[PDB]
């Protein structure tokens, strides 16, 4: 199996800023699917591939890392961008990044 | 010397990948069968015999067999024609008639069902005013009960119409040379040990591929090339569940596959120059159609491919099998197409075994459909006739199509099934090897040359 | 109705190599026209940098600009890219793509300020 | 190796070797470029892209220097950015691959500077055989 | 667009069944793959299985192997060959299966894979009591 | 206008200009002339009639004195009774398609003219390689 | 009072998949190799004569 780790888990910040969550995984050399789901909605797609974006997906996300490491940087927070974040590898999740609203 | 001309190179040895149509070819002994009892030795060219699978040295190549080309063009090459054999056969569309069906004359348990059900039916004949009754024999997978009294109607007579395939054109595979037109190249990665997808470092050009027969086999792919030394497993990610593994072993499994139950079949015109090929009698006894493995064998190349299997998932790892999750028939069983008739034969008896890191024969049930529909198209269902004769066929297993189950939780064991899916991961079984390059000549290059005037 | 928006930086280090990229909407590229490069000291008069052309015009620029520029033009994207190798401080300019037709210079891009500066 | 000493042998033979070795071999890449109910359709579409492909390749030497030399010496300079190599180095080191590979940047300006050298020897050849 | 429409939510009686009808429409159903996924509480998310429904050949996870079945209905006419329906019968329901249930399917790209699902369903709850 | 100075722009841009101006420019009109279920008829049709024309074109040049120089001064004089204009006029005061309704007349008398010529100079160098 | 269809002593009918739709998508017209299509771009022109641009 894959184990995968949120590191920051609650990440308190305010808007405007910058933001930096990782993700480590148990085995290397895969790629990391990052997805947003804001409060009592439908979960939605951010990065495919560690580096790629959806549609309707903003620049301001970037997901980058390689190996068992990877990071999902969202500049210019929104109030809107607030939500669980949570990574994916071919079927394992993580238990989901929260962004919190400082 | 150091005011450099530059020069252009015409004829350059250089390609690039590409993506263009191919070339058919097919051996001429298959060409001195009149008529074209088989499909298109007409409508493919004849193979130039011993063509040039001329070396290549010093030169690494990356292959891709999963992103290749080429196999989605025999798809819909050999969709194409599958189409283009059925045109001139009769449509069944006066068959879509009410059915009165009762069982076969047999001493039937209560239990075991007749497979076989005797309907008899009204039916025109070539005189428009004079109707016959007529019956015949269908299996239970042909019929369902519209609705005492017991009648029955065809299963595609509420979705589409039918065309009954002609007995002159027969579905035994015919090998199929692919070449490249002009300006095009065929790589053939000739190393031994590849697992489908990197730097080949020992390539060869051609202009024609080896015999490549059509088969068609959801489970335990037939007829193929098998490995050189080993046992190949190939995947585009083995840690990846969703991608079928192609599993691809050296020594071939002799397999033999029979319906015992002799036919007589009996035509019934269906109007001017219609012939319709009914089921008559069955002489002799009611049996099952069977397929047979060696017991040795199977457990000897089960025994190589957990061998093989081990090497991507650690050493120590029990590796057991299942049989198919579920779904539609002909993704269940492994079907095929013996004789010119279609097999859909029972997979549990090869699949139950776990292993752990440390002159007998299995048989197998078989069912027998006579209307098929295969690449589940929305609107087209062929018709089969039935043959004459007990029929028999010995095939060479060469492959297996299996499938990881999506294992989490913390478990030792990753189980195996065979799964069918896509038809096209039987032809990448083929064309792993092959890939089209374009070339590209005029090249241009610095040199000490001045152009006179 | 022709629309030319540059693309690209306006803050690089001297001694590299400087490149936009203009877009070109409300027209086509390759047209009876000059996709053009014209620069702009801060302050001071215009400097026309060079073109390239949308037919198969050998790009001609001007000789001060040292063999530092190559203007290519990129059809499948209707755009049209400047290029100056090894810049200096003083080549802080305004940057302007535009095109030249039967009339001189008709649509001109906003033109951005590139401030070499270390 | 079968080739050795006496350097032929089939088409793309030479691929693998050095680009000044390979350089002796251009005649039969240059051969298999031409020769080699609907799908008549795929195979006439086949052939004519294959003459298609052929009649550029031939209209874009024609428009240069050589018609069918086959090698060309021509009057444009060479650009020592673009190579940036040993000149003796690349004939017995590079591949014609490994070559494609570095020019590849460096391409469809040399053809426009190949046909304004064209025309220009064709205007000096009209002033020359003018004033004769 | 590609639409993904559930069924209704559902209170069920621990011990029994359950059946949630997933409505595709708006793409060529016979080619993407539909996977099931839940949502505990609590829990994070969980993979349930795979199905093609080409051949409805499915995949299940295997901690949750026996008590699922996943079926599907393709649409047979020349005029509509678009919409079809997956079916996920979830048997031998617990108090812990009470949760929301997604289907969902993958992108339409090139390097998208199988499991980055691009385009999700609304959800259905269900609650076992 | 915008290729004022440096007089070039893209195909047929020079068929408004004069015969002098328009000489200089003749590259790509040579170039936009190859390259450009029933249907794939009508496509393969007009690709193989545009084939068709490019090689009688080629075919008509090749045996003439030039197979591609797409400049060919050549031996055989010209009736001043065809122009009957003087001669740096037209190259500043006529367009091509006027200089072809101008000699519309004088036509296919001028090819013979010139596949006497060219065989009459193959003839010669013949005798002159074969004497050496 | 019993009636039939207007084509049926003529024609038979073909009825329209509800799949084509026919609303008009635009086509664009190009010329083959060795030919050019010519737009006359006068603002003011009948149809007839010489257009100037
Ligand atoms: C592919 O091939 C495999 C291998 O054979 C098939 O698997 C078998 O499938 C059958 C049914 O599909 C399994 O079920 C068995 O049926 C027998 C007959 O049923 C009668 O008797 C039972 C009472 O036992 C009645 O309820 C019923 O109405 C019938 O009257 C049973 O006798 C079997 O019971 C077995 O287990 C019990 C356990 O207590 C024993 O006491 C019995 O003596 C007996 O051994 C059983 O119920 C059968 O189990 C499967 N085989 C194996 C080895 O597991 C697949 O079906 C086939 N694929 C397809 C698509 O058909
Ligand atoms: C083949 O065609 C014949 C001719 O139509 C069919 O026979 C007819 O079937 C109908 C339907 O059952 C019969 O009507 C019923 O008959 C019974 C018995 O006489 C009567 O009790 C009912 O009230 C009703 O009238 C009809 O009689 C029968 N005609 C004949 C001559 O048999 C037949 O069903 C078709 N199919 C097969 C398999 O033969
Ligand atoms: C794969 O193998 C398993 C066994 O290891 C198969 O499970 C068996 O499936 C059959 C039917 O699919 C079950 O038969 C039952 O028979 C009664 C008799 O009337 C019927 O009422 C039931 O509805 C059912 O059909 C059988 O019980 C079951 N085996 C066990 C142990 O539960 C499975 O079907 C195999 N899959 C394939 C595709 O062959
Ligand atoms: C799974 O693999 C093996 C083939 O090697 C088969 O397992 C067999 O299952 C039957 C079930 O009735 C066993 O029959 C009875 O088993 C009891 C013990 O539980 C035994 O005391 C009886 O005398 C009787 O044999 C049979 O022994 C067992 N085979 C072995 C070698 O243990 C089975 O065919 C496969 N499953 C499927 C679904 O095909
Ligand atoms: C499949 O059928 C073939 C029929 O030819 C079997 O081959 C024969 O097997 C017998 C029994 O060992 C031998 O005596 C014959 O020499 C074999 N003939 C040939 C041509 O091979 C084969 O054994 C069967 N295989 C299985 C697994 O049942
Ligand atoms: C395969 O053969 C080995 C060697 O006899 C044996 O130990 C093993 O049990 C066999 N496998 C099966 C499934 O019978
Ligand atoms: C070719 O140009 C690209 C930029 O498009 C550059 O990244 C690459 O390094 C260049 N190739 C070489 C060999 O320098
Ligand atoms: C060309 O010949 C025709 C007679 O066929 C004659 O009427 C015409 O005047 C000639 N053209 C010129 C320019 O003289």
């Amino acid at each position: 199996e894959i184990v995968l780790t949120q590191s920051p888990g609650i990440l308190s910040l305010s808007p405007g800023e910058t933001a930096t969550l990782f993700c480590k995984a148990s085995q290397g050399g895969n790629a990391m699917t990052w997805y947003q789901k804001r409060r009592g909605q439908v979960p939605r797609l951010l990065i495919y591939d560690t580096s790629r974006r959806a549609s309707g997906v903003p620049d301001r996300f970037v997901g980058s890392g390689s190996g068992t490491d990877f990071f999902l940087t969202i500049n210019k927070l929104d109030r809107e961008d607030f939500a669980v974040y949570y990574c994916q590898q071919f079927e394992f999740f993580g238990l989901g990044s929260e962004l919190e609203v400082h | 010397a150091e005011n450099l001309w530059v020069t252009v190179y015409y004829g350059v040895p250089v390609w690039k990948d590409a993506e263009t149509t191919l070339f058919c070819a097919s051996d001429a002994k298959a060409y001195e069968t009149e008529k074209h009892n088989v499909w298109a030795t007409h409508a493919c060219v004849p193979t130039d015999p011993n063509p040039q699978e001329i070396h290549l040295e010093n030169v690494t190549e990356e292959f891709n067999m999963w992103k290749n080309n080429m196999v989605e063009q025999m798809h819909t090459d050999i969709i194409s024609l599958w189409d283009q054999s059925l045109k001139p056969c009769v449509k069944l569309t006066p068959l879509c008639v009410t059915l009165q069906c009762t069982n076969v004359t047999n001493n039937i348990t209560d239990d075991m069902r007749g497979e076989l059900k005797n309907c008899s039916f009204n039916m025109t004949t070539e005189l428009r005013d004079k109707k016959q009754k007529v019956y015949s024999l269908f299996y239970r997978l042909d019929v369902v009960q519209i609705n005492s009294n017991k009648e029955y109607r065809l299963i595609n007579c509420n979705t589409s119409a039918c065309t009954q395939a002609c007995p002159k054109v027969s579905f035994e595979p015919i090998p199929i040379h692919y070449c490249a037109p002009a300006g095009f190249a065929i790589l053939k990665c000739k190393d031994k040990k590849f697992n489908g997808t990197g730097p080949c470092p020992s390539v060869s050009t051609v202009q024609c591929t080896h015999g490549i027969k059509p088969v068609v086999s959801t489970q335990l792919l037939l007829n193929g090339s098998l490995a050189e030394e080993e046992v190949m497993i190939r995947s585009e990610n083995i840690t990846n569940n969703a991608k079928n593994i192609l599993v691809q072993f050296n020594t071939p499994v002799q397999i033999n596959c029979t319906r015992p139950n002799n036919n007589t079949r009996k035509s019934i015109r269906i109007g001017p120059g219609q012939a319709f090929y009914a089921t008559g009698d069955i002489i002799g006894d009611i049996r099952q159609a069977h397929c047979n493995v060696s017991k040795a064998t199977w457990n000897e190349t089960l025994g190589k491919v957990v061998k093989q299997l081990r090497k991507h998932f650690g050493n120590n790892t029990i590796i057991r099998f299942a049989n198919s999750s579920g779904g539609d028939l002909e993704v269940t069983t492994h079907s095929f197409n013996c004789g010119g008739e279609f097999f859909y034969c029972n997979t549990s008896g090869l699949f139950n075994s776990t292993w752990i890191s440390n002159n007998d024969s299995i048989t197998l049930p078989c069912r027998i459909k006579q209307i098929i529909n295969m690449w589940q198209r929305i609107g087209q269902c062929m018709y089969a006739p039935p043959i004459q004769g007990v029929i028999r066929c010995v095939s060479n297993i060469t492959g297996l199509i299996l499938t990881r189950d999506g294992g989490s939780t913390n478990s030792t064991t990753e189980t195996f099934r065979p799964g069918g899916g896509d038809m096209r991961d039987n032809w990448r079984s083929e064309l792993y090897k092959y890939k089209v390059v374009k070339i590209e000549p005029l090249g241009v290059a610095p040199t000490r040359c001045k152009r006179r005037v | 109705q022709v629309q030319l928006v540059e693309s690209g930086p306006g803050l690089v280090r001297p001694s590299e190599t400087l490149s936009l990229t203009c877009a070109v909407s409300g027209a086509s590229i390759r047209t009876k026209a000059w996709w053009s490069w014209i620069r702009q000291p801060p302050g001071k008069g215009l400097e026309w940098i060079g073109y390239v052309s949308g037919g198969w015009d050998l790009p001609n620029y001007n000789p001060s600009l040292k063999n530092r520029v190559i203007i290519l033009k990129d059809t499948s994207l209707n755009q049209f890219s400047l290029r100056l190798t090894s810049v200096t401080a003083a080549d802080t300019a305004l940057y302007y793509c535009a095109r030249e037709g039967p009339e001189d210079f008709d649509v001109w891009g906003p033109g951005f300020l590139v401030t070499v500066s270390s | 190796a079968v080739g050795i000493g006496a350097v032929f042998l089939g088409f793309l033979g030479a691929a693998g070797s050095t680009m000044g070795a390979a350089s002796m071999t251009l005649t039969v890449q240059a051969r298999n470029l031409l020769s080699g109910t609907v799908w008549g359709i795929k195979q006439l579409q086949a052939r004519v892209l294959a003459v298609e492909r052929y009649l550029r390749d031939q209209q874009l030497l024609g428009i240069w220097g050589c018609s069918g030399k086959l090698i060309c010496c021509t009057n444009v300079p060479w650009n020592s950015s673009w190579s940036n190599r040993n000149l003796s180095e690349i004939w017995d080191n590079m591949t014609w691959l490994q070559w494609d590979k570095e020019i590849s940047n460096y391409t469809q300006i040399i053809y426009g500077l190949l046909e304004e050298s064209q025309n220009q020897q064709e205007k000096n050849e009209q002033d020359l055989l003018a004033l004769d | 667009q590609v639409q993904l429409v559930q069924s209704g939510a559902v209170i069920k009686t621990p011990g029994s069944s359950v059946k949630i009808s997933c409505r595709a429409s708006g793409y060529n159903f016979r080619d993407y793959s539909i996977h099931w996924v839940r949502l505990i509480p609590d829990k994070g998310f969980e993979w349930i299985g795979w199905i093609k429904p080409l051949w409805g050949a499915v995949s299940y996870a295997r901690q949750l192997q026996g008590r699922v079945s996943m079926t599907r209905q393709l649409s047979q006419d020349p005029d509509d060959p678009d919409w079809g329906v997956a079916y996920m019968e979830f048997s031998g329901l617990t108090p812990a299966d009470t949760a929301e249930y997604f289907c969902v399917r993958r992108g339409s790209c090139d390097y998208c894979g199988d499991f980055p699902w691009q385009y999700w369903g609304q959800g259905t709850v269900v609650v076992v009591s």
